[PDB]
RNA sequence: AUAUGUUAAGUGGAAAAGGAUGUGGCGUUGCC
RNA sequence: UUGGCACCUCGAUGUCGGCUCAUCGCAUCCUGGGGCUGUAGUCGGUCCCAAGGGUUGGGCUGUUCGCCCAUUAAAGCGGUACGCGAGCUGGGUUCAGAACGUCGUGAGACAGUUCGGUCCCUAUCCGUCGUGGGCGUAGGAAAUUUGAGAGGAGCUGUCCUU
RNA sequence: GGGAUAAGUGCUGAAAGCAUCUAAGCAUGAAGCCCCCCUCAAGAUGAGAUUUCCCAACGUUAUAAGAUCCCUCAAAG
């Protein structure tokens, strides 16, 4: 039913109320303004548009994503917000709830809230399949030639070919990934900062949205 | 014989309006509604009525046969109507009525609710007896057929939910 | 971290000095026990005049380890050694005496007779 | 239920029905229970 | 396409001993 | 499977086992649903549906197989050149040395055994895993997106209560 | 969790006075099927949608929105 937009800043420690130790990831959801209603009639689907981090407004000859475009200025303009680094959509909330333009507080979150996090995880290039995929090495001795290679790819004349999905080395990481059931620890009004109970995906200062679990 | 040749005696009470093919039986218990077979004739008199089949194929004799006796259980649940009775054997088996649902105690950790549909009425008069009463044959069976399937009986003592008046197939058990 | 082939010095009288894991109980697959599982393990040496002999293939407790074990408040017990102590069937040592500190964890395994008989659970 | 290409009564209240294109044998003995397969 | 019929199994479009109120044509017959 | 046949390959289609990596069938080992029982219960026997997922770490032997130890819900049976050596190993097997038993007058040989004994190749095409450039998408562009379709996931134990 | 099913289990019900889960109808029923969950996805050439930005004269010359070259870099490689 919520959703909301934040920089993962990086992970700490709390203590609870049983002195249990609940490792947290600090949200810094500072920002967060509706920029578009999208509805059946419109669009086809109900869902609102959320512009996170605020941009420096145009101005010409900008060499850099930091200053907004015309179209992006325009957009947001139609808002009557500053432009914004990070812009996604949630078709999980209630769009009557929200009009064009508001503000999306971190207080619509509440401790003890069960969310879904999602965001890019950490890229790692190139890597093989000892490390891509959790195969197993071969022998270190005993006269192997057979240490960090995939191995057999395919049978025989049958089927003469490698079949689709064959796992084998390539870039890893820097995919999508929603990490589900997280719960809310604190949710802190000033510094507009959200604790979630364990890690989410990604590096520090990357983006992460945040939903009420589907489940 | 025949069954579907046979002519079928209307109740006084019951107005069966021959909605062309269609059929609707307004009595005074009730009200029913299905359409009989789209190859059949209902040419009926004023207080009587008897199917006639235009064929002589193997569908003709059955077709002929299912559209009579379904006219004549709905003229003869529209009249009287349908009651089917539950009986419960075993200690501590029980139901009761929850208002218009059916709760039973057989032995599980949970009761079981039975919930009531249009024109069907339960009613439990001891506690190990139950009955299913309403005026559409097919649907009171479905009914009857529930209750008696959430706890069926069993050989070794006869326990369970048993139809009244079934025959349960017993075995001595080499306890 | 007691896996198959690990050795651990016997902690109680019941004869058996140094055992050898032969199985970590628990499901297909398990490799690792720690304080509180039950393992499969041989005798290797075993004092003489006792009760369980050299051979003998036994089940016994985990309550100490080197790896140790980490509690819900983040803080954390590690010994110098791994050591068992053998159990019968209904989780009772077979010995009369326990020797040295043992876990504040077995009490969750419901080894209460061997919590007692320990001179200090930490 | 006996499940076998030979069905046939095995006793003289056994019957003999065809359900959904399966040569079927009821009868009130249920060892008497038959499905052609 | 035309005429008469058969099949309801997609049988047609891969198989046997054996089993079976599947359905059609033929008959010799019995009770009524 | 042991074979029968001798149709492709003798201007070479690398043989056993293991390792790495799988993929498919169902005649189902476990788990799910169900009928019969000489099914009281707890457990079983047998048959039917079911291939989603799961289906082990050691001792001996080159071994496959098998026996054993200890587990497990279970430790299924098969196909893929008895899957997989331009992916690995090389213990075994068709190599030169040597020895035993045995046979042979002998050189030597084996329903046998024993110790030792070089595993080459910079990937062109298809295939596969990743990652870019071109053009198209009836103006050009920035961003947010629907989802035709595709992939992934899918297991299960113990305890308490009733 | 929902929907449709397998083996089954039925209800109603004749053909065939009876009986019958089936022939017409009506239900119920599996870790299995289609969805529900996660990811990719319009070269989906059927190339989709929404919001915003820009607007020329005589093939050429210079441009708009927008980008790139070049340079400082890393959370990316
Ligand atoms: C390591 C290099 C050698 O490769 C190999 O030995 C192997 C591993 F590649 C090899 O044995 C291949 C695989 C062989 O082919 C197989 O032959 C079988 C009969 C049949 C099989 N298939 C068809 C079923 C074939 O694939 C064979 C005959 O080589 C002997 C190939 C032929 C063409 C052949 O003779 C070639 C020319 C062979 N050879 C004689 C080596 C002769 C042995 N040797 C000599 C040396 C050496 C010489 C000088 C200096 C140094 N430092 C070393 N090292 N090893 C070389 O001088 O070089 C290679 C390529
Ligand atoms: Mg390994
Ligand atoms: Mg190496
Ligand atoms: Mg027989
Ligand atoms: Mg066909
Ligand atoms: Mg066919
Ligand atoms: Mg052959
Ligand atoms: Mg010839
Ligand atoms: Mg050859
Ligand atoms: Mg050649
Ligand atoms: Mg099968
Ligand atoms: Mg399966
Ligand atoms: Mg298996
Ligand atoms: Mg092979
Ligand atoms: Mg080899
Ligand atoms: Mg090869
Ligand atoms: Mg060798
Ligand atoms: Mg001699
Ligand atoms: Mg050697
Ligand atoms: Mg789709
Ligand atoms: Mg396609
Ligand atoms: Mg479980
Ligand atoms: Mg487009
Ligand atoms: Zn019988």
């Amino acid at each position: 039913t919520k959703g909301i937009l934040g920089r993962k800043i990086g992970m700490t420690q709390v203590f609870g109320e049983n002195g249990e130790l609940i490792p947290v990831t600090v949200v810094e959801a500072k920002e967060n303004v509706v920029l578009q209603k999208k509805t059946v009639e419109v669009d086809g689907y109900n869902a609102i548009q959320v512009g996170f981090e605020d941009k420096k407004a145009y101005k010409k000859d900008a060499k850099s994503n930091k200053y907004a475009n015309k179209p992006a200025e325009g957009h947001a303009k139609k808002a009557d917000a500053a432009p914004k680094r990070f812009i996604r959509e949630f078709r999980n909330v209630d769009v009557d709830a929200y009009e064009v333009g508001q503000e999306v507080s971190v207080d619509t979150f509440v401790a003890g809230d069960v969310i879904d996090v999602t965001g890019v995880s950490k890229g790692k290039g190139f890597q093989g399949a000892i490390k891509r995929h959790g195969q197993s090495r071969g022998p270190m001795s005993h006269g192997s030639h057979f240490h960090r290679a995939p191995g057999s790819v395919g049978m025989a004349s049958d089927a003469s070919r490698v079949f689709k999905g064959q796992k084998m080395p390539g870039r890893m990481g820097g995919n999508t990934v929603t990490v589900q059931n997280l719960e809310v620890v604190q949710v802190d009004t000033e510094n507009k900062v959200i604790l979630v109970k364990g890690n989410v995906p990604g590096p520090k200062k990357g983006l992460v949205e945040i939903r009420t679990s589907i489940k | 014989s025949r069954v579907g040749k046979k002519i079928i005696d209307i109740p006084s009470d019951v107005t069966v309006t021959f909605d062309g093919n269609h059929v609707t039986v307004k009595g005074p218990k009730g009200e029913l509604s299905r359409t009989l077979n789209e190859r059949m004739t209902f040419k009926q008199e004023e207080n009587t009525i008897e199917v006639v089949r235009p064929s002589d194929s193997k569908e003709d004799r059955t077709n002929h046969g299912t559209t009579r006796a379904l006219l004549n259980n709905m003229v003869q649940g529209v009249s009287q109507g349908y009651v089917k009775v539950l009986e419960l054997v075993g200690v501590g088996y029980r139901a009761q009525m929850q208002g218009k649902d059916l709760i039973l105690n057989v032995g599980y950790s949970h009761p079981v609710e039975i919930k009531a549909e249009e024109n069907i009425t339960f009613s439990v008069e001891k506690n190990t007896v139950v009955k299913v009463e309403g005026i559409s044959k097919e649907q009171v069976g479905a009914l009857a057929s529930n209750i008696r399937s959430v706890r069926p009986p069993e050989p070794y003592k006869g326990k369970g939910i048993r139809y009244q008046g079934e025959y349960v197939r017993r075995k001595e058990g080499k306890t | 971290m007691i896996q198959q082939e690990t050795r651990l010095k016997v902690a109680d009288n019941s004869g058996a000095r140094e055992v050898l894991t032969i199985k970590v109980l628990g499901g297909s697959g398990r490799k690792t026990a720690n304080i509180g599982d039950v393992i499969v393990c041989t005798v290797k040496n075993a004092t003489p005049g006792g009760v369980v002999k050299k051979g003998d293939v036994v089940k016994a407790v985990i309550v100490r380890t080197k790896s140790g074990v980490r509690r819900n408040d983040g803080s954390y017990i590690k010994f110098d050694e791994n050591a068992c102590v053998i159990i019968r069937d209904d989780k009772g040592p077979r010995g009369t005496r326990i020797f040295g500190p043992v876990a504040r964890e077995l009490r969750e395994g419901n080894f209460m007779k061997i919590v007692s008989l320990a001179p200090e659970v930490l | 239920m006996k499940v076998r290409p030979s069905v046939k009564p095995i006793c003289e209240k056994c019957k003999v029905i065809k359900r959904k294109g399966k040569v079927m044998v009821i009868c009130e003995n249920p060892k008497h229970k038959q499905r052609q397969g």
